[PDB]
């Protein structure tokens, strides 16, 4: 799941963009998890969040995405 | 001018209607578009524009039919287009009331189809003379 969501943000950024409601159901629990420090618990490229601010952050606040994240 | 420009590009397309395989003539068009590419850059940055209706809640600073030329002065500019064309955009706002920026009257600069036309021209140039560098 970790790889899943992470690669999703890596290319799609759905929480930056194509966010779920109760529709796109899986993601409803998954919204909250990104907020946590420890989201990348075991992906062994556990730094992805900063790549996410690196890519989707320019479209928005660089720290507003960090408001979402770091 | 928009009209003229539209039909203009139309002829340019009508020229390409005969083209299919790596057409010599289409390539010469490419070459002129190389020479005039400055101008294409100009018109296209004009095509970057109705875009500004996005500005009225993404970076709102009043939402009462009026907004200061500052939150949108460093919004979308703060991530591509030269700010010279943002100051050009202040004139496009025609200084509404005073510092404040007008909304929907921005959206008219209609011309939409022109951009479709050139786009078609481009995308078709990509096809008329396939598997090539300077073109792409």
């Amino acid at each position: 799941r970790e790889k899943e969501l992470a690669r999703k943000l890596e290319f799609d950024g759905l929480y930056i963009t194509e966010q779920p409601g109760d529709d796109d159901v899986k993601g409803q629990w998954d919204r909250l998890v990104l907020n946590t420090p420890s989201f990348p618990s075991n992906y062994w490229d556990k730094f992805v969040k900063r790549k996410v601010l690196d890519k989707h952050g320019d479209i928005f606040g660089r720290e507003r995405i960090a408001e979402l994240l770091g | 001018l928009l009209d003229l420009q539209k039909d203009m590009v139309v002829m340019l397309l009508s020229l390409l209607e005969g083209n299919v395989v790596n057409g010599m003539i289409a390539r010469q068009m490419v070459d002129m578009l190389v020479e005039s590419s400055s101008n294409v850059e100009m018109i296209l940055k004009f095509f970057d524009m109705i875009v500004g209706s996005e500005a009225f809640q993404d970076y709102v600073t009043d939402p009462r039919g009026l907004i200061s030329k500052k939150d949108f002065q460093k919004a979308m500019d703060s991530q591509q287009f030269t700010g010279p064309e943002i100051q050009f955009l202040l004139s496009c706002s025609e200084a509404d009331e005073n510092e404040m920026i007008n909304f929907e009257e921005f959206a008219n600069r209609p011309a939409r189809d022109i951009g479709f036309n050139v786009a078609v021209l481009l995308t078709n140039l990509s096809e008329h003379v396939p598997h090539d560098p300077r073109l792409r």
